[PDB]
RNA sequence: GAAAUACCACCCUGGCGCGGCUGGGGGCCUAACCCUCGGAUGGGGGGACAGCGCUUGGCGGGCAGUUUGACUGGGGCGGUCGCCUCCUAAAAGGUAACGGAGGCGCCCAAAGGUCCCCUCAGGCGGGACGGAAAUCCGCCGGAGAGCGCAAGGGUAGAAGGGGGCCUGACUGCGAGGCCUGCAAGCCGAGCAGGGGCGAAAGCCGGGCCUAGUGAACCGGUGGUCCCGUGUGGAAGGGCCA
RNA sequence: AGUGAGGGCGCGAGCGAUAACGUCCGCGUCCGAGCGCGGGAACAACCGAGACCGCCAGCUAAGGCCCCCAAGUCUGGGCUA
RNA sequence: UGAAAAGCUAACCGAGCCCGGAGAUAGCUGGUUCUCCCCGAAAUGACUUUAGGGUCAGCCUCAGGCGCUGACUGGGGCCU
RNA sequence: CGGAGGCGUAGGGAAACCGAGUCCGAACAGGGCGCAAAGUCCGCGGCCGUGGACCCGAAACCGGGCGAGCUAGCCCUGGCC
RNA sequence: CCCGUGGUUCGUGGAGCCAUGGGGGAAUCUGGGCGGACCACCGCCUAAGGCUAAGUACUCCGGGUGACCGAUAGCGCACC
RNA sequence: GCGGGGGGAACCUGGGGAACUGAAACAUCUCAGUACCCAGAGGAGAGGAAAGAGAAAUCGACUCCCUGAGUAGCGGCGAG
């Protein structure tokens, strides 16, 4: 009966602070290829998009 | 695989930090330099295959 | 849509170092007894 | 002589000596096993084989269960499906079309830094080996030659041509904006550590710029030295690169 | 919450034969989805016009007034026959 | 089965008929019900084994708050 | 009446943890805040997720049975040409 | 204990314990599996036999109650 | 001289054990150990005194309810 968050996102990544927002790694690219290098390399600070962010929300409120 | 190869800088063994590269002209001739995390920036040397 | 960095792998059971979030505040503004009141006294208050 | 010689030490090469390990194969049986005998529980033929149990590798439609893309002035066959540039976007920006055109899915170890110098093609006139066109002299020139690579923008008040010295084609990062609903991708003063080009006023966090690009999973390696399912460690594993 | 395909007309480029109630995009209106009234014979989108409901009331659009049918077979000046 | 075309297999088995999974599944069609009042959609974007589907963007409605901020107009820069 | 609880009551982090502070970090620069601006429960109701969830609608796939007085075959056994 | 498999929140994995199909192939309480793949610890339990009550299930059959139904709803079936 | 067998709407134990549909394809996966064939003990069987839990120098049969988190986690880490 309980619904319970796309697990898997609660897991992968998927943040919440119950102010009422979420973030993920920067995630912007990184970790993957990369024959980048260097100043590239220089977003790994978290982020957030919004609008969408409910769907996400919803699935997961009981828990993440 | 072509003349093109990737590489990466390691320094002194006190750290080791990236970058790609080449193959081509010079081939193998690789010290070069650029400044490690160790220390306050110090040589490296680079090379690292 | 994203790498992670956050794995929680293959178990059950987790050690400890207690988190409850107390607050002195609740507690002198208006709960308490300036001295000894302990976890064990804690139970109205709202850290438990 | 590269070595010195006795007799006592250890250690090897050995094609042959011998010994522990184990790989290859050739002979009637025999008692399990099979067929068995032909009129009987005893005889007969085969017999360590293959029958057969399990694990092994491999043939393998005979069988099973799926799938074998979208666009498109029908379907299919034909085209074609990511990115840069120009036109049509009709003047902000910005838009199809099986509308026109045309490139890229490299690299450049130094076209990456900065300091110092220089400065086009082509026209003309005069000249050794020339000899429509090198090389040098003499004038002339909104710069149309030039800038790896296509276009377009720019632009020799050089981003362009030459010399010196050097790595920032730095980590930590960034305020604040381009565009975009998503994610993207993209622009960046300035603070820190840390260097390099001048003595320095300062430039340098790759190139003259607009294409050389790919989530997520999965797993690798160089860390790290965070976690470990009683504790010490560890298989294993979290974040970095 | 619903459409995620639509068409027409005018202007501006494609295209197509500068053909089609063709199909591509854009500025506008449109028509659906109100666009139910006038209307041009009758005609989803061409000019007029927005209907909350009445009137055995009057002024008007467009576009009309010999008749079929409301409205001058007006006047004035021509030109075709 | 089958002197085999894909034949016949309780009157139309190219894989029988009854009951069962089951009320399979159904971006496809149908059908989708009293009165009245307000507003008033779009019939486009973006990637999609999607392309007559869908997630987000564009337009709508009811509620809070801002409350003169809007289309359009006047004027004067700086853009074509 | 039953007081195992689940929601609040700081959170910040992959964590170690720190703590209203905080991770990056050697960085005084950003993002999660701090900001309570209390929720928590019962109901009524717009509303998804699982359950057939506006309703009846198919090709068919799968299990267990049902039949050679269906039909073709083959076996046994008389007859007729 | 080797591989071949079942369980289990485990779908192949660092993957444990119980459980068995193959081959190996033992210990009597200093015994032996179990907490941590595994190794050094402490701890745990005592395996490879046996028996059954009591508290949740079920509805043929009986009783009773129903903001559960009225003969096309109700079991289809209110009566050969 | 005994026993069984033969039943029985549902509940029940073990035996053996499937496509759909989902994953808008679908081959791991999924429905699920679900439907169904079976054998069988009952009036209810099932399980039922620990080579258990769990790490506190703690508990103590088995079964069923509420809670334990839908977290701990299992995974084309995707539907679930």
């Amino acid at each position: 009966m309980p619904k319970m968050k796309t697990h898997k996102g609660a897991k992968k990544r998927v943040k919440i602070t119950a102010s009422g927002k979420v973030v993920a790694m920067k995630t912007g690219k990184r970790h993957l290829n990369w024959q980048k290098s260097g100043k590239e390399i220089r977003q790994k600070g978290r982020k957030f998009v919004l609008a969408k962010p409910e769907a996400e929300r919803i699935k997961l409120l009981l828990p993440y | 695989r072509i003349k093109l190869l990737l590489e990466c800088t390691e320094c002194k063994r006190r750290n080791y930090a990236t970058e790609k590269n080449k193959r081509n002209t010079p081939n193998k001739l690789e010290l070069r330099k650029y400044c490690p995390w160790c220390r306050k920036h110090t040589v490296h040397r680079e090379v690292k295959i | 849509r994203s790498t992670t960095l956050m794995r929680l792998p293959k178990r059950g059971m987790q050690g400890q170092v207690p988190g409850e979030i107390k607050r002195p505040r609740y507690q002198g503004v208006n709960l308490k007894d300036l001295a000894r009141f302990e976890g064990e006294v804690t139970p109205e208050l709202l850290v438990r």
